[PDB]
């Protein structure tokens, strides 16, 4: 609640910071961060109710003034303050923070990880193409659907190099030639497309990794949705 | 720019960048408009040549760090 | 002749949309709503229901699908295609060949009798008392649904539900009832939230959700006495509290003359009558529906009585096992256990709603088996087997009735044709070899929906009841004769 | 003699063409080398994001074909939370490769049945291709490179080095010991104007908006006592009228 200006002079001699007009939602957050319970009555105030905090410094700005409750023993709550001059600078960064925190959280929850930069798409497209000829346990007409599915995954590495201006056909031959030499060498070598240089790269050394749950439902989800578009026999329009 | 209504999205970028010059300083209102306007004019030769705008942005980022360090 | 063409155009244009909706491999349909929405479901019932039509021939097929769904749970698109193809095959005869419509109608009446005889010949017997045989039947409506895991428990709930309603009797005196079973009123399901599907049992009796007027009551009664009444117990209308408390006590004393252990009041119960009957050792149930009293009288035997003083001495509590006030799912229930009550349980309201429409379609297949111990091969086997037998009978059919008769033989082949077009195989090569297969091999050879090559049903039976084939052919002739009977179109009041 | 000729295939080609124009626009933002799309609602609002779901919710889709694509990306963000544009690129491009087979007379069911068979075979290869990562807290160095996958995509990469320690230290701080779960709601996201984007710093605790105004307030305090009081310290009034 508010504080009269008469008490501000008394609070200034003791070097005590005074605050007023706080949001009700932020008041309950301080109970978890600091640990001290809310005191409803001064007559019931006890020295064990007060908590402990770290370095508290007030930034000096003419428009606003901030108070840092930070540096606590067991706060268990973080905060991300996005700074920007314009409107789009705050909105563009906000989307990267929301998607950035969830991608890291999926690594802790789901212990499985997958390399990015087209490592899974190129390896799966080449594997399903050569495995269909060795198995031959589905049908002859099924080869059309398997071959089309393998060529449909190659658009991702071709799109990444399309915006960069590099030749998508030149970068594809370098990847296929490396997978053939690594297969007969009897070892495990991950291959990926390097966008900056334009040649291949090792996704383990370059540090490009994606979550397992992201790409698991991506191939399965896009398969059923794209199939339903072909399952449409006729497009009907009523009331127009 | 305050008395005129800004609509086109490419124009809003220079107007919002102009308000960024109003704060923290009182000079450079005509500097940010002429400099950023010429960078798009000289980039026309790169677009017609066939160079993608992605590497054009990356080229200015490398030249910006070299320029600010020399100042 | 202009109205006769519109009857063919309006019937085909609506039926042509659902031609791809038949079979498990049926292709999806897209219906764009004027509000911006779309319909991704391929079910022919939800598609044509939201399609606004103008010509009345399309409205006749909408009411035909709603009536057909009350009999059989599946095969909705089969009736529309069969009834729509007969009219399409009669288009060159009625229009170009200038054949009189009554001649066609007269030929469809004789073709309907011969069509039912061929189905009975290709049909196979089945044991309705075998519990293991009934599982593979209902399974047609089980698989490819969420109930596939509980199918073992779902079949127990479906079979035990019709066993109470069914009555097995026969003789030459009163005739044959043909095993009449009413799913609507008696077999009506009651969805109770909470619990587990594995714990769902078939309850024989009636169920009521209204609680007991007193919190603490006996959880079980040795010999429950059920008394039914109409007029509630309250101070009537032409120092004051002495008369009101005495008038209610005198009305309650008349019921206590026989000392009943349970009291059921149709209307509301005042607080004055609750205290007098509390010490008497009887439970009072306020607000009992009138339609329930007819079903409660069957599970109890209490005679319906209007005035409280008109209660007959013949009222007894016999044929009532137990009375339980036990609460299941934070809701007080009542157990009073020719009519059963299905108790459904689940983990949420969406689970109960899915089991609802699935169990009703599951019992519809089991009900059709009770009408007669006969089964027909699915996958276009019965449809093609009839068309082969229709061409052989044409040797005695000379005369004008033969020309419209040929339209039925070509219409029977339309059902397996739509399955082949959705399968991807050559419709000309497969139908030519399938028609010649019945002329040599057995009539039980159908078409596989997953593969699309001619195979024997011995591997995968897919045995549909005869009622599906009966009602499909019967309603098709009635629908074909419905549009051919109206040769004119007049609008205005 | 009425007509029966073709299924005509035309409604299917329109659905494929509608998906070709949708992917061609959305494929420009894929990857860190992509382009940043801008949306204008007419009132002056500008939202710059490469996410698939965030863009589609701000635009209206007239064609019913692309409606199922936008609704599919909505369920991806609620489950996967990443790669919403990549899923859209796989739906439209798959129709282009299948378009060659449709004109040759191949029935679409076999085309769709072959996709489910390859999908089941892809799950078997997915189990062998995946790598299990340890729950140990020593992976903070390895999580820096993993976090750059989402960061480098949505920005020009000049601000990635600034936001790299912020995003990494925010998740592992609320992460409970002994392989427990975490809460994303505990991390608060705030914004303010009149500052440069390079000044963004990490906040360990909770920050307050409205501060006290007085010249003699202390600039910095190394250790202070925390007190939460609901009693008003300003001038009050008598409970009864006087």
């Amino acid at each position: 609640k508010g504080i009269d200006p008469m008490s501000l002079d008394v609070f200034a001699k003791h070097n005590i910071l005074a605050l007023r007009r706080a949001k009700r939602r932020n008041m309950e957050r301080l109970q978890l961060v600091t640990g001290g319970e809310a005191q409803n009555s001064v007559e019931d105030l006890s020295p064990q109710i007060l908590g402990f905090s770290g370095l508290v410094y007030q930034e000096t700005i003419g428009e606003e003034k901030f108070t840092y409750v930070t540096e606590n023993t067991d706060p268990k709550s973080c905060t991300i303050l996005i700074k920007g001059s314009t409107h789009y600078a705050l909105a563009q960064t906000k989307d990267a923070v929301r998607d950035g925190l969830r991608a890291v959280a999926n690594v802790l929850k789901d212990k499985n990880i997958i390399p990015g930069a087209g490592a899974f798409y190129i390896a799966l497209s080449r594997y399903l193409r050569s495995a269909n000829m060795n198995k031959l346990g589905a049908k002859g007409k099924t080869k059309t659907g398997i071959e089309a599915f393998a060529e449909a995954l190659l658009v991702i590495p071709k799109t990444l190099v399309k915006n960069s201006g590099f030749d998508p056909l030149d970068v594809l031959a370098m990847v296929e030639d490396e997978l053939d030499d690594a297969q007969d060498s009897d070892e495990t070598r991950y291959v990926g497309v390097d966008l900056n240089i334009g040649d291949s790269c090792d996704p383990t050394i370059e540090g490009i990794w994606d979550s397992y749950r992201v790409l698991r439902n991506a191939i399965t989800g896009a398969t059923g949705i794209a199939s339903n578009l072909l399952l449409c026999d006729e497009l009907l329009r009523a009331g127009r | 720019l305050r008395e005129l209504d800004i609509v086109h999205p490419a124009v809003k970028v220079l107007v919002m960048a102009t308000e960024q010059q109003k704060i923290d300083m009182g000079d450079g209102t005509n500097l940010v408009m002429i400099l950023a306007g010429e960078l798009l004019n000289v980039s026309e030769k790169l677009i017609s040549m066939g160079l993608s705008a992605v590497e054009i942005i990356q080229g200015y980022n490398m030249a910006r760090k070299f320029t600010l360090k020399e100042l | 002749r202009q109205a006769q063409i519109s009857n063919i155009t309006a019937a085909k244009a609506v039926a042509d949309v659902i031609r791809t909706c038949l079979g498990p491999k049926a292709m999806l349909k897209m219906l764009l709503d004027p509000m911006g929405g779309l319909v991704l479901t391929n079910d022919g019932h939800a598609i044509l229901r939201e399609i606004d039509v103008a010509h009345p021939a399309a409205k006749s097929m909408l009411e035909l699908s709603r009536t057909q769904d009350e009999e059989v749970g599946d095969g909705t698109t089969t009736v529309i295609i069969l009834a729509g193809e007969i009219l399409a095959q009669c288009a060159p005869y009625l229009i170009e060949k200038n054949i009189h419509p009554v001649i066609i109608i007269q030929a469809l009446k004789k073709a309907l009798t011969d069509a039912l005889e061929v189905i009975k010949q290709v049909s196979k017997p089945v044991d309705v008392e075998n519990d293991a045989a009934m599982k593979k039947l209902i399974q047609a409506s089980i698989g490819t649904k969420y109930v596939i895991h509980w199918s073992e428990k779902m079949c127990e709930l479906a079979l035990d539900a019709v066993k109470t309603v069914r009555k097995d009797l026969g003789q030459t005196v009163e005739g044959e009832p043909n095993f009449e079973i009413d799913i609507k009123r008696y077999v009506r399901v009651e969805k109770i939230p909470g619990g587990d599907v594995l714990d769902s049992r078939v309850l024989k009796g009636v169920l009521l959700n209204k609680d007991v007027v007193h919190p603490k009551m006996s959880r079980h009664i040795e010999n429950p006495r059920v008394v039914l009444l109409d007029c509630p117990l309250e101070y009537k209308k032409g120092r004051i509290l002495q008369i009101e408390e005495e008038q209610v006590q005198l009305m309650c004393e008349q019921i206590l003359a026989v000392r009943p252990t349970l009291v059921i009041t149709e209307k509301g119960v005042s607080d004055l009558a609750q205290h007098y009957l509390l010490k008497g050792g009887c439970s009072v149930l306020r607000r009992v529906k009138k339609s329930d009293n007819n079903r409660i009288a069957r599970v109890t035997g209490a005679t319906i009585v209007n005035r409280v003083e008109d209660l007959k001495e013949s009222d007894v509590g016999t044929n009532c096992g137990l009375f339980k006030v036990e609460m299941i799912g934070d809701e007080y229930f009542s157990f009073l256990d020719k009519a059963c009550t299905i108790m459904l349980r689940g983990g949420s309201k969406d689970i109960l709603n899915e089991i609802d429409r699935n169990l009703q379609d599951a019992m519809a297949v089991a009900r059709n088996v009770m009408l007669s111990p006969s089964l027909s091969p699915g996958g276009g086997a019965t449809e093609m087997a009839v068309s082969v037998k229709l061409a052989e009978k044409a040797k005695q059919l000379e005369g004008i009735q033969q020309w419209p008769y040929q339209a039925v033989a070509d219409a029977m082949e339309c059902i397996p044709r739509t399955l082949i077009q959705n399968a991807g195989g050559d419709p000309i090569r497969l139908l030519s070899q399938l028609r010649a297969k019945h002329a040599q091999g057995n009539f039980t050879t159908g078409i596989d929906g997953d593969k699309g090559k001619i195979v024997d049903m011995v591997s995968y039976g897919i045995w549909e009841p005869e009622v599906i084939k009966q009602q499909s052919v019967k309603t098709a002739i009635e629908s074909a004769c419905l549009l051919l009977r109206v040769d004119d179109i007049v609008s205005g009041v | 003699p009425k007509a029966e000729s073709l299924r005509r295939d035309a409604a299917l080609k329109v659905n494929v063409t509608s998906a070709e124009g949708l992917q061609s626009v959305l494929e420009t933002n894929l990857g860190p080398k992509g382009t940043l799309k801008m949306l204008v609602d007419g009132a002056g609002n500008i939202k710059l994001t490469k996410d698939g779901k965030v863009l589609l919710t701000e635009m209206q889709i007239q064609s019913p074909t692309a409606v199922l694509i936008a609704r599919a990306a909505a369920a991806q963000d609620e489950i996967t939370g990443d790669g919403t544009t990549t899923v859209v690129c796989l739906v439209g491009e798959l129709l282009r490769q299948a378009h060659r087979f449709i004109q040759e007379g191949v029935h679409p069911r076999i085309i769709t049945d072959g996709f489910e068979i390859a999908r089941k075979e892809s799950m078997k290869f997915l189990d062998e291709f995946k790598i299990s990562k340890t729950n140990l807290s020593n992976d903070r160095e390895f999580l820096l490179q993993v976090a750059r996958s989402s960061l480098l995509t949505k920005v020009d990469a000049d601000l990635t080095e600034v936001l790299t320690p912020i995003v990494t230290d925010a998740v592992l701080s609320v992460y409970d010991a002994q392989a427990d779960n975490l809460d994303l709601h505990m991390v608060e996201i705030m914004q303010m104007q009149h500052l440069s984007p390079k000044d963004t710093t990490f906040i360990k605790g909770l920050v307050l908006d409205h501060g006290g105004r007085h010249p003699d307030m202390p600039t910095r305090v190394k250790n202070a006592y925390v007190l939460i009081l609901n009693v008003s310290l300003e001038y009050e009034k008598t409970e009864v009228n006087s």
